[PDB]
DNA sequence: TACGAGGTTTTAGAGCTGTGTTGTTTCGAATGGTTCCAAAACCTCGTA
DNA sequence: TACGAGGTTTTGGAACCATTCGAAACAACACAGCTCTAAAACCTCGTA
DNA sequence: TTTACTACTCGTTCTGGTGTTTCTCG
DNA sequence: AAACACCAGAACGAGTAGTAAATTGG
């Protein structure tokens, strides 16, 4: 089934070397398809339990050594069961896992 | 290389950034991770894409099918370098020996036949299933007694009546002809990305229609098309393919396994590869059953 | 089974009654027994479903209805799966879930 | 149908259609070229936007557009599902070379490439190394079975660089040296796929992970180019020999007797190589420095 | 009113903080929610604590036991309003019927001796078990026999030896006192919730420790105690103690179900109370089995 | 033992044991008291720091400690396991109260506080309302079944705060009489857990929703001292009537023909009723204004 | 008469709690594999 | 004799992938409840 | 000894803006 | 047209510090 990635981290500001890996950190986690979930909350869609290996394995090759970084994988079913207390879930295909997507029309 | 199949339908334009298809509509603003995206594929002829796009969706193996003014497909990206040992697999085909390649087109021709005749079998007409059983029986190498067109033609007259012809010009034909060139499109990508050509292909003598060796592998597939433009034969032409749409989000049975369709396509394409150029392999097994 | 509750917040500070309503809600999260896992992130310890039920209808009673604030219920077996990039672990009694919990000596 | 330009696209621009019309709105000038004079649409740099307008009038006027990537090297191809260009069929005659014609137009294309660096050698004044060179010219047989090539591009490169050279170490000459030979290449294989050959297929070359068999086969001649260019910024870094060796492009060279740039003499050159090839004719093209 | 049991043995002082127990000793700071903390327990006599904690803490009805110089409890808090219709509660109490109070308290006491009789039944002691079933049967209302004092002496000397006596005082028996003020502490906080009061008890007319009540209802849980110091009576005092400290920790099987301690006995406490002040309840059952 | 000052810590102090010496370390100034001259130890605020090892000593030394919270009113206090005060027995006097000896110690209760009411009221010269509360007062009779005490009070309250005056309302007049009713209830609770007696067994009231019965039947004759400072003050806010309201902690009052400050007055009031319920002796205490 | 001082029970939800249970998720371990590339391993032989 | 120009296979590992499966976990639902506060009755019987 | 309020003050986070560069076997 | 570097520059998120107040039936 398809899995859900939490990526939470606080990283340091106080040198241009923690900044720099802050930068390259995120231009990493962009790439490979993390979605803002919140301010310093990233999420990624993952197929199965292999590529949740596969992502924690590029993750910790990429590990930028700074700050406090912590993941958490839950199931999509889990992931549908969060509760909003405010604000709007975010809509976009990337958070959800239709295979078959619409851009314009669905025929239906 | 991934699951989900995106249709664009409305006037946009697609870019590229970090690894996403971002597609910027005047309203909204959405991306999409390439490694997700499976096929690409835009129907609406106001879309303007950017070349780096385009280079990035190749590098990805990811499928780009072009559309007409009246949505049906005209064209589709294929790479010229989409394996690394791309020579050699080039070299192999070129050296294929005559009796494997009739073996295994003998193989994939019977797989069409018997996934046309459990398909009557399970659509309860029974009749007509075990005559198209029977006409699988006679075929033999190459197929001299033409019996896989017998069995299209009793399969075509028994789902969409007798008077129904491939080369009519109704409906339901054109839904299969907008089906099968969704499959052979994926087919064709896959026996690129193996390294091959689909220029020579195991029949008629390497006379191309460019499709060759892609046409040649779809044979046991077409029953999975035909079965959606037959079970929705009542509809028009917008849902019929709405409906043929399906493919890419349902599983099917293959090799004891519930796979969706690219990797039952992907699987397959490579068994049949390996099975021709090193005969080194058994050939696949598909079963509409 | 012992649950375990993340919420995550992001809220406004351009008025002065949205600090007030991030200043009350801090204090609310804080006075029902969150842990700060990061900044804006918490979590808390629930004995069972019953108390997560208690806890999101309190939650919701005390709503501050600003910004973007989720919640997530994920099982302790669960959240003992996270991978911790870098960082340290919280090793408190609060994030712990033993029963008998000893300040000092623990005769062993 | 398909007319006699083709078009490359190789700046920053946006293709646009309009009444049987291509678009070419470049930043620095507007060009607009007629459809039925168009054969062959070739985007070798990803600063292109296009349209899906374009491509399907594309399509139907029976153009073959090749898009090539950040490397300026053909990535992919557009190919229509029913109506297709003429270059296809050259695929069939790739894949039917004799062997013969294969052994004597890269014999006469090494032997260019022997001469070229015999010629390069004795220009920078040393006749002696020249002289040996041209010995082992004359020491050629049929597909170089003894390896003239190797000892004449050793005599060369020991001649240009000193002794101590070698391609293996990491300097700054062989840093430049493979930027340039990696231009050539990457023109020859353009000029390669716009003629409809694969690159993948080589007269001799057979590296299954090379995909530029071809394209190497048709260059060798042509290095010579990029070793005079080298040679003569040889005590610089190597940002200063790139910015040297951008001036192949705007430089002229002579090719059948005429001052030509070298874009189209590669192409010219590609053109007749593979028509000696194809056995329509038997001229080989000559280029020396 | 919790589940975590908290224990203090280092020189520290105790502090509140936003419903929560700050610890805070010269190395570490600690805080805990209020709401957990079930038993809090403060062995070491350097422990300096604030009055608004206590005063919290009794909110909660967490359990407080303070200790002596040598780690054993001396003093415990227990609230004055613990219920909000205490005053209720007090005057059905000063209304308890001699004749159902006798009946609950021979309930409860053969509880307590069938307990004892199957915990020396599986303790592979087969025949003191039966001689206590008897002595069971022998026992009537208010018990004149002392068929109560009988059974607890045969089980005591079976368990620890002919030569063992209660009011010796050997290391084990010390362990057995501390463990029965244990119990004796988390039943009186619970006597004290129901709104009832510990001085007014079943037996004795009213001759009060000020805990008759509670060491009434202790009866049926004095095994749990005794197996646990029986099964460690060769370790010293302070492994028996941390051994004890597992009652905090361990379940066990109340009517149908696997309960901590502390909802075993509150549910017994309330039950007890409720077929005592009303005549509305069954009596509980707590099995050892 | 324990001795006979009772040690009340109302302000911010930090209470430590040293050498059998209480160390009473205010912030104004540092006292110490002999541990064997201390029979109570209320700890009525909550700015107060004490230590386990004072929580020890107290405990041998067999003291009875008392924590209020903070709407200083008892809410703890710390039961020995083994050694117990002398106030526990009390209890059992509470328990075994005649219901004549609660009648006529109600009955002058309840007498003083309608002479009371009916002083202040001549106070005011308000001399009919007065002598119709005097009339009210013969009319008087044992536990009050003709509700002399309620008739008394709405002439009181009317007489004194216009007839619109009712107590439900929620004007600034009733929430004075409320708070300061509440601060006499909490002294005569404090000096009723002192005395060791429950609050939650009255003479008169019984009330399951009220825990502090005996309490509020002891300060009804007190009352007038609130309503006289509320009267006062009729024509202010709130918070100035709570500031005039704090004078009766600091000032003086005329019980047992000496000036005595109103807490040593309600402790010796409070001590005298419980020794008159005893039935020790019969002498009743009266407090006049 | 009505209100309402002095009070006492009744209900009526509101918020809170811990454990069983039955079917249905879920988790890795397993099972087949798939490209991709950089480092070897080989050829000829001419000039150092 | 060696090196390395012109080259070609060969071979590990690295990184990636999708479906199964068998036992263990888990999620609301269902239970037995629990405490607590306010909002209603009810009483007596003076003084408007 | 707490809470409740108010600033302030640093860290943390992300977005916009401004250049500079963009073919390293065969 | 896209990546990569550098900065600003507003939004979030806590921690600290100074001040005022702390019994609202019976
Ligand atoms: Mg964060
Ligand atoms: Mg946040």
């Amino acid at each position: 089934r398809y899995m859900r990635m939490i990526l939470m981290f606080d990283m340091p500001t106080d040198t241009a070397e923690e900044r720099k890996a802050y930068r390259k950190f995120r231009k990493f986690l962009l790439s490979e398809g993390f979605i803002m979930h919140q301010f310093s909350v990233y999420s990624k869609l993952l197929l199965n339990h292999t590529a949740n290996t596969a992502m924690v394995g590029r993750l910790k090759a990429n590990n930028p050594k700074k700050g406090n970084i912590t993941i958490l994988t839950v199931t999509e079913k889990q992931f549908a069961r969060m509760i909003y207390l405010y604000g709007d879930k975010n809509t976009s295909i990337a958070n959800s896992e239709e295979r078959l997507v619409f851009l314009g029309d669905n025929y239906c | 290389a991934g699951w989900r199949t995106v249709v664009v339908n409305i006037h946009s334009k697609l870019s590229y950034k970090n690894n996403h298809l971002i597609f910027r509509n005047s309203y909204k603003t959405e991306m999409i991770h390439l490694s997700e995206i499976d096929i690409l594929l835009l129907e609406t002829t106001d879309i303007v894409l950017t070349t780096m796009l385009v280079k990035r969706l190749v590098d990805e193996n990811i499928l780009v099918i072009f559309c007409d003014d009246k949505r049906l497909p005209t064209a589709f990206l294929t790479p010229y370098y989409a394996r690394h040992d791309s020579s050699l697999q080039i070299a192999r085909q070129i050296a294929w020996k005559e009796n494997v390649k009739c073996e295994v087109w003998t193989a994939i021709i019977a797989q069409k036949i018997l996934n046309q005749s459990y398909y009557l079998g399970e659509c309860s007409f029974f009749e007509k299933s075990q005559s198209i059983m029977e006409l699988y029986h006679g075929l033999e190498r190459f197929d001299p007694s033409n019996r896989e067109g017998h069995s299209a033609r009793i399969y075509f007259n028994t789902l969409f009546g007798n008077d129904f012809t491939r080369e009519s010009d109704n409906d339901i034909n054109a839904a299969l002809d907008y089906g099968y060139t969704l499959l052979l499109s994926m087919f064709a990508r896959e026996v690129v990305v193996c390294g091959c050509m689909t220029q020579i292909g195991l029949k008629h003598a390497n006379q191309f229609n460019q499709f060759n060796l892609a046409s040649d592998i779809m044979e046991p597939f077409r029953p999975i098309i035909d079965r959606i433009v037959y079970q929705n034969r009542h509809n028009n032409f917008v849902k019929i393919k709405k409906e043929l749409f399906s493919i890419f989000s349902e599983t099917y049975l293959y090799n004891g396994k519930e796979m969706y369709l690219s990797n039952i396509v992907s699987d397959y394409t490579k068994k049949v590869i390996k099975a021709l150029n090193q005969l080194g392999e058994e050939i696949p097994e598909f079963r509409i059953l």
